[PDB]
């Protein structure tokens, strides 16, 4: 909810990061920019 | 020029030693990063550069 | 352009739960008035979850998806009024009503 | 405080055009807010109609972008509403309005937060 130029512009992302062992994963939220990303087509 | 956003950077080991640092939140609230530039300086400044075009 | 209750009755001492819908609610804000009988309408919650100053704390608001949600704790019987909440455009260009709701405590 | 006086005509013939006129009291009008109209027919709930900022930049209702149109007189701080031949279908109270904004950041970009819909008018009760 955003009127200003920033609308749509940094996006809260979630992964599946492996850790240091090998057979542990991790969910990770973080926040990135329009210009580091693509589409590929929640999407 | 500024990036006006108080930020926040976390940390996550994802290898034995391999630990990476992330855009993790922003504090206060989401501001436009911008320059400024003195206009009337500037004109006066492109003024001399046609002269010598 | 947006959906909301016409209608809602309550007793005392209970705790209403006001929503309206629309598909510019997860890009847009709502924002929540009070027309009093014979009176100016005034500004309840905005910004989906803030009050203005002079307004007491049983007034909350929050908000899910296309969905949004006034929220009355400890409901009084004085508080019988219309409600109405506002958006705005998907593109953000003109401005929309709710329809409208009509509280009946007691 | 910024007081709202309504005025226009009385008894309306029907398809006419109605300009209408918000005498703004405490009249201050500079560049710092939205200011709108809205209406409310006579047993039923509101409808939003338009919205001006000072510079000019107006905003309408799609569905009544046609018979619309408004402006300001910020040479005697008050406001136009101009409508179009509008029918007997619009007998309808209205309301002179004041969408107060707050400035976030940089108001050229547009960063600011629409605060809510401050002092509302009198009550317009425009019969056709
Ligand atoms: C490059 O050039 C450009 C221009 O050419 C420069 O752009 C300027 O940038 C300024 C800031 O960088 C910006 O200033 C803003 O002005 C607002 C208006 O302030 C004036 O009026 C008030 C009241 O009359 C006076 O008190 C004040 O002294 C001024 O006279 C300020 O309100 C803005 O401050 C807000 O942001 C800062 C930082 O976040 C906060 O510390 C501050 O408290 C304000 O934040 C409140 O308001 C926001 C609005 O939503 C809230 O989100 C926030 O949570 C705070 O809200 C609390 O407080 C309010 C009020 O107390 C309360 O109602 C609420 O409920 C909360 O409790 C800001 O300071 C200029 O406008 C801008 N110029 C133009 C033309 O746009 C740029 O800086 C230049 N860059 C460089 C590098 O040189
Ligand atoms: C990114 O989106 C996720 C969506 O799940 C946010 O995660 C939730 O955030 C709420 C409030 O922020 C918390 O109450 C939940 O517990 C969070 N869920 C989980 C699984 O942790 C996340 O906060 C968003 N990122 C940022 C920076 O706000
Ligand atoms: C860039 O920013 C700096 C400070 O943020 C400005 O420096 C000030 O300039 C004014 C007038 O030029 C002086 O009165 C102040 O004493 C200066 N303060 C400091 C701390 O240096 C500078 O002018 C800005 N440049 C432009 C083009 O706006
Ligand atoms: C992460 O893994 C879980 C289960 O393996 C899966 O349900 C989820 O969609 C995955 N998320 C991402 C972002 O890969
Ligand atoms: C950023 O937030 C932290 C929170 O503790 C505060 O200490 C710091 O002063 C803030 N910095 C700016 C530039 O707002
Ligand atoms: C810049 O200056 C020249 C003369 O010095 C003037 O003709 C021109 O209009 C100016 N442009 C702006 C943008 O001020």
């Amino acid at each position: 909810k955003l009127r200003s130029m920033m609308r749509g512009e940094i996006k809260n992302c979630s992964f599946n990061m492996t850790t240091e062992l090998r057979d542990k994963k991790q969910k990770v939220y973080s926040l990135f920019y329009r210009l580091d990303v693509v589409q590929i087509n929640n999407k | 020029c500024t990036r006006p956003n108080n930020n926040t950077v976390k940390s996550i080991r994802i290898g034995p030693g391999q630990a990476f640092y992330y855009f993790g939140d922003v504090l206060g609230d989401v501001r436009m990063a911008h320059c400024n530039i003195s206009k009337a300086t500037w004109n006066e400044t492109l003024g001399k550069v046609v002269k010598q075009l | 352009e947006l959906t909301q209750p016409p209608s809602v009755s309550v007793s005392p001492g209970q705790t209403a739960r006001i929503t309206c819908s629309g598909d510019a609610l997860p890009k847009q804000y709502a924002y929540w008035y009070q027309q009093k009988p014979g009176q100016a309408p005034v500004l309840v919650i905005y910004k989906d979850s803030e009050r203005p100053s002079g307004i007491p704390e049983r007034f909350s608001g929050s908000s899910s998806g296309t969905t949004v949600t006034l929220t009355i704790s400890g409901v009084q019987a004085e508080d019988e009024a219309d409600y109405y909440c506002q958006s705005a455009d998907s593109s953000g260009t003109y401005w929309v009503f709710g329809g409208g709701t009509k509280l009946t405590v007691l | 405080q910024v007081q709202l006086q309504e005025s226009g005509p009385g008894l309306v013939k029907p398809s006419g055009t109605l300009s209408l006129t918000c005498a703004v009291s405490g009249g201050s009008i500079s560049s710092s807010n939205w200011w709108s109209w809205v209406r409310q027919p006579p047993g039923k709930g509101l409808e939003w109609i338009g919205e001006i900022y000072h510079s000019g930049s107006t905003n309408y209702n799609p569905s009544l972008k046609s018979r619309v149109t408004i402006s300001v007189d910020k040479s005697k701080n008050q406001f136009s509403l101009k409508l179009s031949s509008v029918t007997a279908a619009d007998t309808a109270v209205y309301y002179c309005a004041r969408n107060a904004i707050t400035i976030f950041g940089v108001v050229i970009i547009g960063e600011y937060y629409y605060y809510g819909m401050d002092v509302w008018g009198q009550g317009t009760t425009v019969t056709v």
